[PDB]
């Protein structure tokens, strides 16, 4: 079935899932051609395919030479997602295959049920959650590895630095969650709360800031302030 | 022409014929249907006055035998028999016929109805999708469920349509998923016509008698069947142009003849709606589309 705010705990149990964010797949710059008509120049793109427990991420890098010559690109896009989902289960060792793959945007489901047909005991399951993944070329490290990509790429991350030695990966989905939430509705003044002290670096190989615990309590609080003022300032309350 | 006897009426009882239907008074003197066109199959059936649950039938080629209706007490209907010895019947039919105890199959001569409605059914599909070897005749009601609807509980009484299923490994090659899921001929051609119809006569075959099952028994399965060879049809890019002329004028039929009170039941709207205005073929049925939108515009 459909994931929500009832089964919420689901996340984090032990049985494997993932996952699949489709926006940043298929990515455009629209712009006027010398005639003055509107043209679409395509740049690199993404999926998004997140182990929610674990923090693993397997970004797959959409590059642009897969659309060239193709029609119907946005339908392309969820097939292509689809069949790049499908060949990074069949890579992966039995016991590493999800036992559920939960899709963040419901057109997803038929290319991903189609091009999973061998494995039939994986549950492709949509969701209710709005959820902020759009946001995760919002995160420099990744945005800067998807733009440089030459070729189709695989990078691997895991998008909790090292927060699971310290919080339980429900404490960690929720964190990242906030900062993507924050990222999305102002990326400005989310990117100026997270890196405003000089003293708080990023080390060579995590996504965000090395803060302490009380450091990520006042980063948190900051994170939602700014989610309630944007939606004043765009409801007006 | 030949004649179904039957041997009583002891129960009031709604007795169809074809397209056509008629009441019978509890223990009224009732003996049977004459003049019955050869060449077609027919399908006789039953709704009791007191439970309308349970229409049921049967599906006969007088051809294939002389076959008639007893009442049996027992388990409490219709069913049909076939009587071996040649004299016997002819003297039962003829004794009937003399006394006028017998309805009139009553086919106007200009109407091609029932030949257009069963032009592709042959008695030897329907007994292997209804298999019951001992008769001739195939026994169909409301609640018989099909092969593909138990998968998802008795076979002996089941409905063995050909199973097809969009998001099966059969419907989808490996390698071709967007290119087959979006555009189904491979299925269609390849896999149904040419391995295991055959041939688009034994395809329009099943999907005749399955809307007729539907609509005489408001068999659901049958109905889901109906639809399914339809919408491969409709969503797959390439299909012969004998075959999209003739399916419309089989469904042209189809619906011209559904009660207009059963639209709501018997008709899929995603369908219809898909098949007429949004699939390859939106613009290859015009005889069904132009009855469908002065028919059920409300369904569109
Ligand atoms: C735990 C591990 O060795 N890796 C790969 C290297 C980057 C850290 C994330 C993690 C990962 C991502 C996906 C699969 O595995």
């Amino acid at each position: 079935g459909a994931m929500n705010s009832s089964n919420y705990a689901e996340l984090f149990n032990n049985d494997i899932k993932l996952f699949v964010d489709d926006t940043n797949v298929y990515r455009v710059t629209v712009h006027k051609t010398f005639e003055g008509n509107v043209a679409t120049k395509a740049i690199n793109g993404c999926i998004f395919t997140l182990n929610p427990k674990t923090g693993h991420l397997f970004l797959k890098i959409i590059h642009t030479s897969v659309w060239a010559g193709q029609k119907r690109l946005s339908q392309l896009a969820k097939w292509k997602t689809a069949e790049e989902v499908s060949a990074l289960v069949r890579s992966l060792p039995k016991e590493e295959q999800p036992k559920q793959i939960i899709v963040t945007r419901k057109a997803m489901l038929d290319p991903l049920e189609v091009h999973m047909l061998d494995f039939p005991n994986i549950a492709i399951r949509p969701t209710e959650l709005r959820l902020p993944f759009s946001a995760a070329m919002s995160i420099d490290k990744l945005s800067d590895v998807v733009m440089k990509a030459t070729e189709p790429q695989m990078v691997l991350f895991n998008i909790y630095d090292d927060w699971l030695d310290r919080i339980s990966s429900y404490t960690a989905f929720s964190r990242l969650t906030l900062l993507l939430r924050a990222l999305k509705t102002n990326e400005e003044s989310a990117k100026m709360i997270l890196l405003s002290d000089p003293t708080i670096t990023i080390k060579s190989y995590h996504l965000w800031p090395s803060f302490t615990d009380e450091q990520w309590i006042t980063i948190e609080s900051q994170m939602r302030d700014l989610i309630l003022t944007e939606y004043g300032r765009k409801y007006n309350v | 022409m030949n004649t179904v006897p039957f041997t009583s009426a002891p129960i009031e009882v709604t007795i169809g014929i074809d397209q056509y239907s008629f009441n019978v008074k509890e223990n009224q003197p009732f003996h049977g249907i004459k003049d019955i066109p050869i060449g077609h199959v027919h399908v006789i059936h039953f709704q009791h006055a007191d439970n309308s649950s349970m229409r049921y039938g049967y599906w006969f080629d007088c051809r294939m035998g002389n076959f008639y209706i007893q009442y049996d007490p027992k388990d409490g209907l219709y069913k049909m028999m076939e009587e071996r010895d040649g004299a016997k019947f002819e003297n039962i039919v003829h004794n009937f016929k003399e006394r006028q105890m017998m309805v009139s199959y009553p086919k106007i001569d200009e109407d091609d109805t029932w030949y257009n409605l069963t032009e592709f059914v042959q008695m030897d599909k329907i007994r292997k999708i209804v298999r019951k070897d001992e008769n001739q005749f195939s026994y169909v009601d409301s609640s018989m469920t099909t092969v593909q609807e138990n998968e998802l509980s008795d076979p002996a009484h089941s409905l063995n349509y050909t199973v097809i299923n969009f998001k099966s490994r059969e419907a989808i090659r490996p390698g071709h998923e967007m290119e087959d899921f979006l555009d189904k001929s491979y299925y269609l051609n390849t896999v149904m016509l040419q391995g295991i119809f055959k041939n688009s006569s034994n395809y329009f075959g099943e999907l005749q008698f399955a809307f007729l099952n539907a609509m005489f028994f408001g068999n659901y399965g049958s109905s889901l069947q109906w639809h399914a060879m339809i919408e491969l049809i409709c969503s797959s890019a390439t299909v012969p142009k004998h075959m999209l002329d003739k399916l419309d004028e089989i469904l042209y039929y189809q619906i011209k003849t559904l009660p207009e009170q059963y639209s709501d039941i018997l008709l899929n709207e995603r369908v219809w709606n898909i098949c007429l205005y949004s699939s390859f073929q939106k613009n290859s049925l015009h005889n069904t589309e132009k009855i469908m939108e002065n028919k059920y515009p409300e369904l569109l």
